[PDB]
């Protein structure tokens, strides 16, 4: 192909068309630059070939250059505004660049000039997800549905990303489809470096009786990934396990980054390898016997490297909450409760569980100052209305007279001269005061204090302020909370959540500006629902710290049945805030009964829909219940295995060790669930 | 965050 094109341009330079169509394919090589080189001539000998503008839109995209892409799409729709193409290729970078508004508007003219059209259709619905907008949403669910069908049965890419498949009423048959198929794009990437396959160890002789594991992720760094697991690595027993990290992303800089890269016993950038053949000879000379994908089909994902399989075992863990259905996959790490056996055939891998959880969250190491709180009596006593937090609390509370400790362990400043300070600092909006030698710090002034703190890099060194009067939060009533994305909230769950509002007349929903263009549309149909604006209060997304130390401020989490949080559930349940959930049938969807069913919470899972509100307004309205579950949630994220990275590592190594007995005594992967 | 970065999970391009 590349060949004859090459051979057409000796012969005829000046042949548009063929340019533009040689450009295509070096761009499906890889051979991005070698492409531009093409669609240039192709432009300059048709200025107005406005397809070889939007390919070459198309080709800088891929290249990192998105005001170059831009522009291209910009030409051809200059040149043709009629062209569906281009407005849809215009429309998705907006919508990366995080434009949504601007993204809908150009995927509703591509839409317009071209009805029939899956790729603009998919892309407008998950656009119309994020900022909540569930305008003829039944009817649009139905189309997603049967656009999946008909791309699936026609053999064609399907249009819905297999990361957001999750949020449509697809069968498990379907999403899987849609996994495989994006699999199978790997896979042919792949081939064509026509490589044979590895040879792999046999056992472990040559590591000196160590199992070599290999974990590959773009997200080492300040990412949800790192602030779960980075403390993982250097938990690991050197006697049996040599630790590898595979960094698919260059050094951000950050202190996670620099956390793994300290206690790992190698680690390997190989954002410095842009070729797959190239990685993956480097991870089979490191003579891995099990690869750990962390990525999925998540941003940064490299599965090519998985695809040419350089590890005897290769296994999904934690980052992508859904199958690979790719046949280069052979194990998803999970639980009985987040994939219980009976739906086994949802995944391509075989299932391999965890004891407890497979979930599993730093907080412990990044937020110890979380682990007690004391309050500030500003008047009975509230666990919730301010409250303070931090290493040398204790120390603190020594200094003053007259604290009293709750008892069902929960200290309690009185209303005095100390207190009334510190509540001027707030309501003043003070970054900080002193009081008896100590430093005491406004809560949403840590990007001031220590940014690094912030971020949850470093400890803070401060004792901090909490207050509801921060976030504008009622005195006087029960706060429930959903951090969550925007995306996650359906018209189902927000008709729930109207549903126990109007029976807990003394209440509010706290929801995050995630994005702030989602805010008028939920507020709209919680009004057409019949709920007046001050039933939901917004807050800003904030910084990492910030955002779990504020969870201490509500009541009770109503967890998104959709898609439910995930590193969001264990944001909230570190705070010692009751989360109700309602476990579905996709792994997305039941990761937060996992959770609550480690902890030790099964009260607070639900069957069905009527039970999730019931559940609710239970903790609304009984308040010695409330008090009981919020002090059950308090003491077992210390006592349960939730947060216990060191015993989850050892878990961890025990199914590495099975997974290997199992192949070195000469078995295909099955599943490893007992 | 506003006047910093969140970083959450999402998609690969396709
Ligand atoms: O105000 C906020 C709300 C959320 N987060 C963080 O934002 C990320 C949200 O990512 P994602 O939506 O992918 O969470 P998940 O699906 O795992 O619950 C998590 O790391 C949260 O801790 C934050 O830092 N500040
Ligand atoms: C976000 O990332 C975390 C850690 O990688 C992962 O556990 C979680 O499932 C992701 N969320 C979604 C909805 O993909």
């Amino acid at each position: 192909a590349v060949r004859l094109y090459r051979k057409a341009l000796e012969v005829f330079p000046e042949f548009a068309a063929a340019h533009s169509n040689l450009a295509s394919v070096l761009q499906q090589q890889g051979k991005l630059q070698e492409a531009l080189m093409h669609y240039k001539e192709a432009i300059r000998i048709s200025p107005t070939f406005a397809d070889a503008y939007s390919n070459m839109g198309n080709t800088l995209k891929e290249m990192q250059d998105v005001q170059g892409a831009l522009q291209c799409y910009t030409r051809a729709i200059q040149i043709n505004p009629a062209f569906a193409d281009a407005h849809s290729n215009l429309a998705s970078i907006h919508k990366d660049s995080g434009n949504i508004p601007e993204a809908i508007a150009s995927y509703r003219t591509a839409l317009k000039l071209k009805p029939d059209f899956p790729d603009a259709y998919c892309n407008l619905a998950h656009c119309l997800q994020i900022v909540c907008d569930w305008t003829d949403y039944d009817e649009r669910m139905k189309k997603l549905v049967s656009i999946v069908a008909d791309q699936l049965e026609k053999n064609r890419l399907p249009s819905v990303h297999p990361h957001h498949s999750m949020l449509y009423p697809l069968s498990h048959g379907f999403r899987k489809a849609i996994a495989e198929r994006h699999g199978n794009l790997c896979l042919d990437k792949i081939n064509v470096l026509h490589k044979p396959p590895y040879e792999h160890p046999k056992d472990l002789k040559l590591s000196d009786g160590r199992l070599r594991v290999g974990y590959v992720s773009s997200d080492f760094g300040n990412h949800p990934t790192s602030h779960l697991m980075q403390s993982i690595p250097g938990m690991h027993n050197p006697d049996k396990f040599e630790v590898f990290c595979y960094a698919l992303s260059p050094d951000d800089g950050t202190n996670f980054r620099v956390k793994v890269m300290a206690e790992a016993n190698h680690f390997i950038d190989l954002s410095q390898i842009p070729c797959n053949g190239k990685a993956a000879d480097r991870i089979h000379q490191d003579g891995i016997h099990i690869l750990v994908n962390m990525n999925g089909y998540t941003k940064g994902a490299r599965n090519e490297l998985f695809a040419l399989r350089p590890a005897p075992i290769q296994a999904m863990w934690l980052g992508y909450p859904g199958t690979s259905g790719a046949l280069f996959m052979d194990y998803i790490i999970t639980d009985q409760e987040t994939s219980p056996a009976e739906v086994a055939e949802q995944y391509s891998e075989k299932l391999a569980y965890m004891p407890h959880t497979f979930f599993i969250g730093d907080h412990a190491n990044m937020f110890p100052h979380l682990k007690k709180k004391a309050v500030i009596d500003f008047k009975h006593i509230y666990d919730n209305r301010i409250v303070l937090n931090g290493i040398d609390l204790k120390a603190f509370l020594d200094s003053l007279p007259d604290v009293k400790i709750v008892k069902m362990n929960m200290p309690v400043i009185p209303m005095n001269t100390i207190a009334e300070a510190v509540i001027e600092m707030i309501n003043r909006g003070q970054i900080q005061i002193t009081i008896n030698g100590f430093s005491i710090s406004n809560g949403l002034a840590t990007t001031q204090i220590n940014n690094k703190a912030a971020t949850g890099e470093e400890v803070p060194r401060t004792i901090i302020v909490t207050t509801r009067s921060q976030y504008g939060l009622p005195e006087d009533a029960i706060v429930y909370c959903n951090f969550n994305q925007l995306y996650k909230i359906d018209p189902s769950t927000l008709q729930m959540w109207a549903n126990i509002l109007k029976r807990v007349p003394n209440s509010v929903l706290w929801l995050l500006r995630f994005p702030a263009v989602g805010e008028p549309n939920i507020q709209q149909y919680a009004q057409n629902m019949g709920l007046p604006q001050n039933r939901i209060i917004f807050s800003p997304v904030a910084p990492k710290e910030e955002h779990v130390r504020r969870g201490q401020l509500a009541d009770v989490c109503l967890d998104t049945p959709l898609c439910n949080g995930h590193t969001t559930g264990m944001d909230v349940l570190w705070a010692g805030t009751p989360m109700v959930t309602m476990p579905g049938e996709t792994l997305a969807s039941r990761v937060a009964a996992s959770q609550l069913t480690c902890l030790g919470c099964l009260e607070l899972i639900a069957k069905n829909r009527q039970e999730y509100e019931d559940i609710a307004v239970k903790l609304g309205t009984d308040l010695e219940y409330l008090k009981k579950v919020r002090g059950k949630v308090w003491k077992q994220r210390i006592s349960s295995p939730l947060f216990n990275t060191k015993q989850y590592t050892m878990e961890l190594e025990r199914l590495y060790l099975q997974m290997w007995e199992h192949y070195a005594a000469g078995n295909k992967p099955d599943h490893m669930i007992k | 965050y506003p006047g910093g970065s969140t970083p959450v999970s999402s998609a690969n391009m396709m």
